C-alpha cells in the first residue's frame, strides 16, 4: 500500500502512454514517455512522472530490481539499473517511487529517460526541459566541498513515505486502436482477450459486448468489424498524452515521492579582497573566483548602491564616501565601513 | 595564505590561499613585449637579442 | 621495486579517506578521493592523486587487472577497467601509478572520478577543477589531424619511470572509531578486526593493546569503551584530510608517475589572407577556422599594433606604412609586407 | 548486390586505413578513418565514411550483426550493433551501408566513431567538424513535442537503396607489404600472406614473384627484399590515405546510401504576444521562449523595418505608422496591424 508504496500502485495498474515523442523522429504509446517534469527546489534536483513504476514487482512487490514496465499485456518487467536519465549528460538518479523518479543532472534544455526492461535495448524518449544552473549565493560555483558556507535551501527530502500530493487513478481507458479482432474467412472472427474484448463492428453478432471468448459475428469483413478492450483493475494518471477513456472521472491517490523540504547547501566563499583606501575612495582588488556578485552600497542617506557580478582578478573602485559605504563581496558578510 | 576553523569531525583543514600570481600573471599576461616592438626588430631570446633590428 | 613499482608501491598501505563530494550530496569516505589534480604541462595532462592504489593488487601485484582499493581492511580490490574519469565526459586514462593517476578529459569546471571494481556503483568523488583548454598557437582548435603545423609543448611523460620526484608515503595514522570494541553486559571485547585498535577504555586497564585480535575488560559499557587506531606496514599518503595520527612525518617517497618533457603538438594552420592593394593602406580579407588571433602591428617607428581574435570571414584595415607593418594571420607564418 | 547491398560492396572488399586521427595522440591504421563528414541536410543527419563496410558480412551477407573491419590480410570482423558516433556525447546512429553510415548526432565541436570487434576497447577515431545546430524557424528550440509548426526541412531519407550517386569503388590499392619476408642469411622466405607479395630483393632473382605463399630468395639479407602484396576484390575508398598504388582508377561503383528527400520538420511556436496601442506607436510585449526572432516592418512605402532575435521577456515598441505596420513576432503568422 504505502510501506511498500507499489500495493499504493497497484490499486491502478500503470502503463505506458502516447506520447508523440517517441525517440527522436517518432512517437507513441511509449513505455517511459515523460508525463511532466516537476522541479520546485534550491537543491537542484529535477522530478520527473515516468510511464512505469519504478518500485513495484510483476505482482506489485517492492523490487529494488522492479520497474513495472509496459506493454498489451500491462504486466512488463523493468529492471532498476536500466533507467538512464540523460538530460545534458547521464545526470545522476536519487530515487524512483511510483512513476515519481527523481536525481539530478547538469545543465541543459531537454531530458531525456531510456530503459529497454521487457524489450530488448533501451527504449528511449527525449523531451525538453530548460534545467538551468540557478543556484544562489554571493558567488557563482557549483562544488559543494569547500569549507566556505552553508546557506537555507529547498530540496526535495528523499523519505520514501505515504503522500503530500496524490496522483489520480481511474478510467481505465480505451483507444482508437482494437486490433484484436480477426477474419474469420467470411465473418468477424475475433481472438479472445483478457477482458471485454467489445466487438463493435458494422452489425451482425459484432456490433457491442465485451469478448471473453473468440466472438466470431459471421457475415463480417475487416471493414465490418470494429475492436474494443475494456478492462479493470487499473487506473490513469492524468490522461495527460493518455486518449481520456475514462467514461466517469473518479480516481484513487498516490502520493509523489520526494517531499521538498528546507535543507543546507554549501556555498564556497572567495578570496577576499585587498583594500587601498584613499582620499574620499578606496579600491578594492579581487582576484577572480567562480563569478561572485560583488555590491557596494554607500552606506548612509539616500545614495548610490551599485552591484556586479564581477569574474576577473580586477580593481573595483570603492567610492568610499563620508558616511562610508557597505562592501559585499561574495560569501562574505557585508564588510562596510567608513573613511580609511 | 589563511587558515580556518575547519568541520568537526571529518579533517578538514581550510586554509584560504590568495589566487595563483604566477598563473594569474601567466595566464591572463598581457600583450607580449617580442611582438610590438618598435623599429621591427625580432626579440629572439636564447640569448635576449634583438636580431634583425631596423 | 621501480620499473615494476610494486615494491615502493606495497611499502604504502593504500588506502582512502574522507572526501567532501561523495556522489551528489554526501560527504564519506571516498576509497578512491582525489588528493589534488596536478597538471603542468601544454599536453592537456590532468594528474589526480589517486585514492585507492590503482595498479598495486592485494598482495603488492603490479598487474593492470588489480587496482588496490580501501576496505575496512587494507584489502580492497578494484578491476583496471573500472576507473571513470568524466571532466564533462569520461576523457580517456592515459596511466595509473598507484596513488598517481593521470590522463586527458575534455573541457569542464569539475572533475570527477569513480572506481567500482569491489565498490558499489563507482564509489568516487567529483571535485571542482576547471578544466581550460587554453593551447598554444595563433588559432585555437582542438584537432591534430590537419596536416599543417608542429610547435614546442609541455607534455605529461606517457612512459613509466621508477620515479623523479616522489610523495611521501608516510605515518599510518589512526581513525575515528569504535566499532572494533563490542560491550557485552560489561566485558568491552576488541575482535579481529580491519583497523588497528589500541583499547582506550573510559576506565580500566584497557589503556594498550593491538587491534587484530581479542581483549576483554569486564565491568565496562559502551561509553565506558574507548578506541584507537593501531597501525602496522604501511605508511599514509599525504595526509590531505588525513587525521595526523603518526608521530613523526617519515616514510618512504613513492616516484611521481609521467614526468613531463617538452614535445610537439601539431599546430593547425589556417586559410593564410587576401591582401586586397590600396593607397597606404590595405585590406585582409579573412576567413574564419577554429578561431585565430590575427595580429598585424606596424614596423617602423612607434607603431600601431593592432590584434584580434579573428572569428570570421572579415576584412581587417591593416595600414600599408611607407616602411611597412607587420602582420601575422594567426597561426600562420609572420610575414610582413611594403606597400605593394 | 543491391538490395543486399553488400554484395555491391564485396566486390569491390572492404579495406582499412593509415588516418592521421588515431585515437586521441596517434596516427595510424584505423578500420575508421573519418574519410568523409558530408551531412548537408536540415534534419541533421551527419553521414561519415568509414573505411570498412556497415553491414557488409565476411562472406558478404547482410547481416547487421557484422561490421566489416580490417586486418593484414583484410578479413576483419567486428559486432556491428557494438560501433559507436561519440560527437559531443553518443550521437545516434541512424543505419550503415558499405562506407557509408548515417547518424544525428548533439550539438559539438567534432565527431568519433568508435568500433572494437578484434579492437581493444572500441578501436576510434575523431575528426573536427562542428555540427551545429543550424535549424530554421522563429524560434531556436530542439523539441518536437508541442504541436506548434509544421515546416519544410531537408533530411537524408534513411530508406536503403541501390544508388543515387555511387562512390567509385576502382583502383585496386596495390599495397606495399615488406614485414611478411624473413631472410635467413642466404633466403629470403617470404611466406604465405594476405596476398600475392611481389618482393624485390636487391641483387639476384628476387624480383617479382606470387608471395600469397612461400618463397625462398637467394642472398637474403636484410637490407636486400622490398615487400609489396597485389591482389584483388578491390577498389579504393577515395584513396584519401591512400597512395595510388593501381596504375590506373578502374571505379566500379556504391550507390551512396541514404539519399536526401525534402520532409517536414514541426518547429515550436511560442506564445504570441501582447500588443498595447498608443498615438501610432505600438508596444509588443513578448514573453520569452527559446530565442526567438521577433520582426516588425513598417507596411507601406520605404519605411523602418526591424527584427530582432529577442530573447528575454520585454517590451518591444513597434512603431505603428498611418500605414501600418507587419509585425511578425516569432514562427507565429503574419499578424499586421492597423493604425487603431
Amino acid at each position: 500500500s504505502t510501506a511498500n508504496h507499489f500495493n499504493a500502485y497497484k490499486l491502478t495498474r500503470p502503463y505506458v502512454a502516447y506520447c508523440a515523442d517517441c525517440g527522436m523522429g517518432h512517437s507513441c504509446h511509449s513505455p517511459a514517455m515523460i508525463e511532466n517534469i516537476q522541479a520546485d527546489a534550491t537543491d537542484g534536483t529535477l522530478k520527473i512522472q515516468f510511464a512505469s513504476q519504478i518500485g513495484l514487482t510483476k505482482t506489485d512487490t517492492h523490487d529494488h530490481t522492479k520497474i513495472r514496465y509496459a506493454e498489451g499485456h500491462d504486466i512488463a518487467e523493468a529492471a532498476r539499473s536500466t533507467l538512464k536519465v540523460h538530460s545534458s549528460s547521464e545526470c545522476t538518479v536519487t530515487g524512483t517511487m511510483g512513476h515519481f523518479i527523481l536525481a539530478k543532472c547538469p545543465p541543459g534544455e531537454r531530458i531525456s529517460v531510456s530503459f529497454v526492461d521487457s524489450k530488448n535495448e533501451h527504449r528511449t524518449c527525449r523531451i525538453a526541459y530548460h534545467h538551468e544552473q540557478r543556484l544562489i549565493g554571493r558567488e557563482r560555483f557549483t562544488v559543494r566541498p569547500h569549507h566556505g558556507i552553508e546557506l537555507p535551501c529547498t530540496t526535495y527530502q528523499l523519505t520514501t513515505a505515504e503522500t503530500s500530493e496524490e496522483i489520480d487513478m481511474h478510467m481505465p481507458p480505451d483507444i482508437p486502436d482494437r486490433t484484436i479482432l480477426s477474419q474469420q474467412s467470411g465473418n468477424v472472427k475475433i481472438t479472445v482477450n483478457g477482458r471485454t474484448v467489445r466487438y463493435s463492428s458494422s452489425c451482425g453478432s459484432q456490433a457491442v459486448g465485451t469478448t471473453t471468448t473468440d466472438k466470431t459475428i459471421n457475415s463480417c469483413t475487416v471493414d465490418k468489424c470494429q475492436a474494443y478492450v475494456t478492462s479493470h483493475t487499473k487506473w490513469q494518471f492524468n490522461s495527460p498524452f493518455v486518449p481520456r477513456r475514462m467514461q466517469a472521472e473518479r480516481k484513487g491517490k498516490v502520493h509523489i515521492p520526494f517531499p521538498l523540504i528546507n535543507t543546507t547547501c554549501r556555498v564556497p566563499l572567495a578570496p577576499e579582497a585587498l583594500v587601498r583606501s584613499g582620499k574620499r575612495e578606496a579600491t578594492l582588488s579581487l582576484h577572480p573566483i567562480h563569478p561572485t556578485l560583488l555590491s557596494y552600497r554607500t552606506f548612509g542617506a539616500e545614495r548610490v548602491f551599485d552591484e556586479q557580478w564581477i569574474t576577473a582578478q580586477t580593481e573595483v573602485t570603492i567610492p568610499v564616501p563620508v558616511e562610508g559605504v557597505e562592501y559585499q563581496w561574495g560569501n562574505h558578510k557585508p564588510q562596510r565601513f567608513v573613511v580609511a | 595564505l589563511k587558515l580556518a576553523r575547519p568541520a568537526a569531525g571529518n579533517i578538514h583543514v581550510p586554509y584560504t590561499q590568495t589566487p595563483s600570481g604566477f598563473k594569474t600573471w601567466q595566464k591572463d599576461r598581457d600583450s607580449p613585449l617580442n611582438a610590438k616592438a618598435p623599429f621591427g626588430c625580432i626579440i629572439q631570446t636564447n640569448p635576449v637579442r634583438a636580431m634583425n633590428c631596423a
